[PDB]
């Protein structure tokens, strides 16, 4: 349908997480979630785990 | 289509309608002034307050004149 | 009639204790005392296997004029 | 929506919904335990250092009730003490109509139908404190929790506070490495170890560990503070185990 | 709404409030049985024990009231102990202000009149609580009063209480059929208990061990409770027959 | 603790009538049945026995009292409201004729101490 | 979101949203950083003490 | 997603209370034949949520071997309408042609609306498709090869004709699992990962109550988590210790506490 061909991607710029001023914490976390089951699917797979379903 | 309230029909020369032509008017006019800066000019505006005062009175007025 | 029971099994008892209950509640009922038999693996439906059926499905129902001191 | 608001009213079903309310309370509180020994009791408290202002050992939650049995509570805080006033007015009483102090079952009984009554009334609401409490006498020891419906019964071992779970199962644990019941000597160690665990659920602000115990072997009946030298002892001994 | 809320007539004319105090009552799911021997009275309940970490003796859910008078609950325990207390009360009292210590079914009808009037104040909830009271006057022999919230209660040859009581009743009806006499014809207190058991693992379908059963026995101008290895006796001499 | 029911529970309805009394009615005729005929030399009056259970012996409960040696009294409705009613009776029968004149109230007298009761029992809140 | 309270209780639970992540108000250290993030755009000059304003 | 006889351990007694209803009369007519009560059908399966109503239907699906239709209400509603009637008419001729089969409905919430036909026209969408669904059920319809299992969430949404005996044999209840069938759901998930060599599981979950099973197959996504950090390929019994407490504080942040029927 033509409302999801639009949601796609469009390449927006990215602000940085490190200008993102305090909340060290909250940016470890939110890319233990999403980031790292799809590079590092081996190591999950290895240990027999699921991933994050969000 | 242009409202025919114009500006100086506001009551007053408050500071308060200067707030509305520095948040509004002025840095659609001259974008020179607020790039020196730095600052990314205020975009929101609230009006508020007892009835009586003119909310709508003052929105018209701007929008005749910007 | 048309299942199979033992003349231990007797339904009597149990048309006095609720007064409101509508045909599908009882067709259910016979169903429920067929399979706990079925559980036994006694072809005929006892009376522990009829009893085990109706004290499950009925719920707080505490309307029944039975639950009470009005009297 | 109207057995919500209500009170002393029961629900269709028949549950009071301001009894399950008031055990909300429970779970905002801080750890407590006691531990049933074989010679008496132990307690212990969770008190959290919520500032570098406070004052080291002089705000103090462990209070005592006569001079042989050992309260400390958790539940809203003003609430608590409260409760140790009423306790102190029904211990005294006894003692005067029958000159010795009262029996530990007994102390239980008439504590619980002052819960009790705050939920037989609309008028005033159900205590919001989940305590422990309890000591030696003739029969021996005795060891009670009192939960805000207005229940208590005795147990072996008993806690209480936001680091529960994590209580109950070392206090299992310490019923198979000791089925004899360890002496209250052992225990002041014991009890130690229990809290310096349920505080990685409190880890936001430090702590400082509060023991007491009330044995016939120890301290003749007498409730106390552990201080000084036992103090210290206990302390590192925890310390060094959960690192 | 505000008609529930307080002990008014609804518009139908039931009192829906008292009504769920009925349904509070079943919430431990203790079941309890009690019969009337030819000079002693049983009563037995299940010993329900939620954890290892409780002392088991605490856990009780039968009181003595006096040297007369047990008194078995089914609910809530924080009512019953308060329903236990005014009972400890009023029949110390009767003895003070009457001479003889307090018949079997003068305590059922005190009972009963107290929660007739939480029925009618309205700032007092009613108790959720159901007594079962067993004695053994001089006159009326073994006797058993079952006792409600509402302020109704009769006399029984035998009676049960608990989530499954209507099982438990269809048994006794059964066999006070077949004896077609008013109670268990056994002198012996030991052997009704036996009786009793096994009309209960009817029942329940389940079998009970030492740590699952409260037995108490009334007997003449005696009551008492009975011990852990008591327990296994009565029932050792059900299994070796 | 505090009542806060000081306040009467009846009130006149925006309609007329008072709509607890009549509620109350409902309630006694969904009851057990009973009678009475009065005949020239003595009155009969009876009522049926709904039990339970053939475990509940019914012998034991009375719904048929004596208030005075004279004066027998039969009812309809809520069963514990009964044994209260006929307490309280007995209760102030006495404490109003047998104090006062020795003798048990003539018929019409203890009928109206019983009404007084029940007007009462709507008037307090 | 910004509300949780009103959150659907099988939307809010395991096999669905798995982590549940929270944005705590900045700190100190959170408030002194956010102060510098976005006055580092604009004009500064060695008068401005960030730990002043924090 | 299959799997075989299991689903829920520690309710295999729940899973035989399923097969009476679905694979005895199925593979033996023969047996209810001679009792002579009806042929059962229909299932309702409900409970707090997050208890795995789900993993038990494919456990029923896999292992029976009869035709499976997985069949999601809010997934056959179109924009058409006349067309959500007619298309499941045709698929209860369906379930009769290719017996015997079982029609799995998944999430009855959407068309569990009651009465009302006072709101929107959406309203009497519901209502109308759900009419025709009651008397293809029964009428003087009553098709003996089809085998309903229903899957609900709160199990008072429902319309009054579908709460109703005689539509729907058995009213399972799911239960939070038990005491110790929450210790049976972690000794099936332990044994897929790496474990250090780990048995001390057995208090600390009892102690973590309160969980579903949702909530008990992310604890060991958390201890494996712990474990990256640490850089290990099994988990301690310190990581497993970790997740416990965390997975009961995140699951706290909401819940009606689902009282059922
Ligand atoms: N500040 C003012 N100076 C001169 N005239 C005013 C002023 N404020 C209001 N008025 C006069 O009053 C008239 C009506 O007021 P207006 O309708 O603007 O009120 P409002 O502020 O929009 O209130 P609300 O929106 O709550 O009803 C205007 O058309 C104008 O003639
Ligand atoms: N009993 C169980 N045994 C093994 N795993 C389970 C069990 N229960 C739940 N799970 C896990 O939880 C996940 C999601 O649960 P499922 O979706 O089956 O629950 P549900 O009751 O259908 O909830 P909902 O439909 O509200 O989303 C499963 O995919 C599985 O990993
Ligand atoms: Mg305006
Ligand atoms: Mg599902």
């Amino acid at each position: 349908d033509s409302r999801v061909k639009a949601m796609e991607v469009d390449e927006k710029p990215t602000e940085t997480y490190s200008d993102v001023g305090g909340l060290d914490k909250q940016i470890e976390e939110l890319v233990e979630a999403i980031v790292l089951p799809m590079k590092r699917a081996d190591k999950f797979k290895d240990m027999g785990i699921r991933a994050p379903k969000g | 289509e242009k409202p025919d309230v114009t500006y100086s029909d506001v009551g007053g020369c408050k500071d308060q309608i200067e707030k509305l032509r520095e948040v509004v008017e002025l840095p659609l006019l001259s974008p020179e002034r607020f790039a020196t800066l730095g600052i990314d000019p205020p975009k929101g505006i609230l009006l508020y307050g007892p009835p009586g005062t003119g909310k709508t009175l003052c929105a018209r007025a701007v929008a005749n004149r910007t | 009639s048309k299942m199979s029971l033992a003349p231990e099994a007797d339904l009597d008892s149990l048309i006095i204790r609720n007064d409101s209950l509508s045909g599908a509640v009882i067709a259910a009922i016979m169903q429920e005392a067929g399979l706990r038999a079925v559980r036994k693996n006694r072809y005929v439906i006892l009376q522990s296997d009829l009893e085990e059926a109706y004290a499950t499905q009925v719920k707080t129902d505490n309307t029944v004029d039975k639950f009470d001191f009005y009297k | 929506t109207g057995y919500d608001l209500s009170n002393s009213v029961f629900s269709p079903d028949g549950r009071n919904f301001q009894v399950e309310y008031a055990v909300k309370a429970v779970e905002n509180g801080t750890t407590s335990i006691g531990i049933k020994c074989n010679d008496g009791v132990v307690f212990a408290v969770e008190k959290l250092i919520t500032s570098k202002l406070l004052v080291p050992q002089k705000n103090v939650k462990i209070q005592v009730v006569d001079r042989h049995i050992g309260c400390v509570y958790s539940g809203l805080i003003p609430d608590g003490r409260h409760l140790v006033n009423r306790g102190r007015e029904e211990a005294a009483s006894f003692k005067k109509l029958y000159k010795t102090p009262i029996p530990i079952p007994a102390f239980a009984d008439r504590l619980g139908q002052y819960v009790q009554a705050h939920t037989l009334y609309n008028s005033v609401r159900p205590f919001g404190v989940s305590t422990i409490f309890g000591g030696v006498d003739k029969n021996g020891a005795h060891l009670y929790m009192l939960e805000p419906s207005g229940s208590y019964w005795g147990y072996k071992g008993a806690a209480t506070g936001k680091g529960r779970q994590s209580a109950k199962a070392e206090l299992e644990k310490l019923v198979d490495h000791h089925p004899e019941g360890l002496s209250a000597r052992e225990a002041v160690k014991q009890a130690a170890k229990i809290i310096y665990l349920a505080h990685e659920d409190n880890k936001e602000k430090d702590f400082e560990l509060e023991i007491s115990w009330c044995s016939l072997s120890e301290t003749n009946g007498l409730h106390k503070f552990v201080k000084g030298d036992l103090l210290q002892e206990a302390i590192d001994f925890a310390q060094k185990e959960i690192n | 709404g505000y008609d529930r809320h307080i002990t008014i007539f609804s518009p139908e004319g039931r009192l829906y409030q008292v009504e769920y105090a009925f349904k509070a009552t079943n919430q431990t799911n203790i079941n309890s049985l009690a019969v009337r021997g030819k000079d002693c009275t049983v009563v037995i309940s299940q010993k329900k024990v939620p954890d290892k970490l409780l002392d088991p003796t605490t856990v009780s859910y039968i009181f003595c009231i006096s040297r007369t008078i047990g008194m078995v609950v089914n609910g809530p325990i924080p009512d019953a102990r308060n329903a236990a207390l005014r009972a400890k009360a009023e029949a110390a009292e009767f003895r003070y202000k009457y001479g003889y210590d307090m018949p079997c079914d003068v305590l059922a009808k005190r009972m009963a009149n107290l929660s007739q009037i939480y029925t009618q104040r309205a700032y007092m909830r009613p108790l959720g609580v159901i007594l079962t009271f067993v004695s053994v006057d001089e006159e009326l022999g073994p006797s058993i009063y079952k006792t409600d919230p509402a302020g109704y209660y009769v006399g029984y040859k035998a009676t049960a209480t608990g989530p499954k009581q209507q099982e438990i009743t269809t048994n006794l009806e059964n066999h006070f059929k077949k004896s077609k006499i008013d109670h268990i014809n056994e002198e012996s207190w030991e052997k009704v208990v036996e009786f009793a058991i096994t009309h209960m693992i009817d029942a329940l379908g389940t079998e009970f061990s030492k740590n699952d059963l409260e037995v108490g026995v009334a007997t003449k101008d005696k009551f008492f409770t009975l011990s852990a290895e008591n327990i296994e006796e009565r029932l050792v001499a059900i299994a070796e027959q | 603790m505090t009542d806060r029911y000081s306040f009467s529970l009846t009130t006149f309805s925006p309609s007329g009538k008072l709509g607890q009394i009549d509620y109350a009615l409902t309630a006694v005729k969904q009851g057990v049945t009973s009678l009475g005929i009065k005949a020239t030399n003595g009155v009969v009056i009876a009522t049926e026995k709904k039990s339970s259970s053939p475990l509940a012996m019914s012998e034991t409960l009375s719904k048929v009292s004596l208030l005075t040696p004279d004066i027998g009294a039969v009812y309809s409705g809520m069963g514990p409201d009964y044994r209260v009613l006929v307490d309280k009776s007995r209760k102030v029968a006495h404490t109003s004729y047998k104090r006062i004149y020795g003798e048990y109230p003539p018929t019409k007298l203890l009928v109206s101490e019983v009404a007084k009761i029940m007007q009462e029992a709507t008037q307090s809140g | 979101t910004n509300r949780v309270d009103v959150l659907d209780p099988a939307l809010l639970r395991s096999g669905r949203l798995d982590r549940k992540i929270e944005f705590p108000l900045p700190s100190e250290d959170s408030r002194a950083q956010i102060l510098q993030i976005h006055s580092r755009k604009m004009t500064t000059d060695d008068d401005i003490n960030w730990q002043e304003l924090a | 997603g299959e799997i075989t006889f299991d689903g829920i351990g520690g309710l295999t007694e729940q899973i035989r209370e399923l097969r009476e209803v679905i694979e005895l009369p199925l593979k033996n007519p023969e047996i209810f034949q001679r009792v002579g009560i009806k042929p059962p059908k229909g299932v309702l399966l409900y409970g707090p949520p997050g208890t795995g109503k789900t993993l038990l239907a494919k456990a029923v699906a896999a292992t029976i071997g009869a035709n499976f239709i997985f069949s999601p209400a809010s997934g056959i509603v179109d924009k058409y309408i006349g067309e959500s009637a007619r298309i499941i008419r045709e698929m209860f001729a369906y379930a009769k042609e290719h017996e015997p089969c079982i029609i799995f409905m998944d999430e009855v919430d959407a068309i569990g609306g009651r009465r009302f036909s006072e709101g929107t026209s959406a309203d009497r969408e519901i209502q109308r498709t759900l009419m025709e669904l009651l008397t293809q059920m029964d009428g003087f319809d009553n098709l003996g090869q089809t085998k309903i299992i229903m899957a609900t969430n709160r199990p008072d949404t429902l319309d009054p004709a579908l709460l109703r005996p005689g539509r729907l044999d058995r009213k399972v209840e799911i239960p939070l699992p038990n005491e110790a069938g929450r210790l049976e759901i972690f000794k099936i998930h332990t044994a897929k990962v790496k474990k250090t060599g780990e048995f001390d599981f057995e208090a600390a979950v009892k102690m973590s109550d309160g969980f579903n099973g949702a909530d008990i197959r992310n604890c060991a996504t958390e201890a494996g988590f712990f474990a990256i950090r640490d850089d290990r390929d099994h988990i301690n019994p310190d990581d497993l210790m970790k997740a416990v407490r965390k997975v009961a504080e995140v699951k706290k942040l909401e819940g009606t506490i689902e009282y059922q029927k």
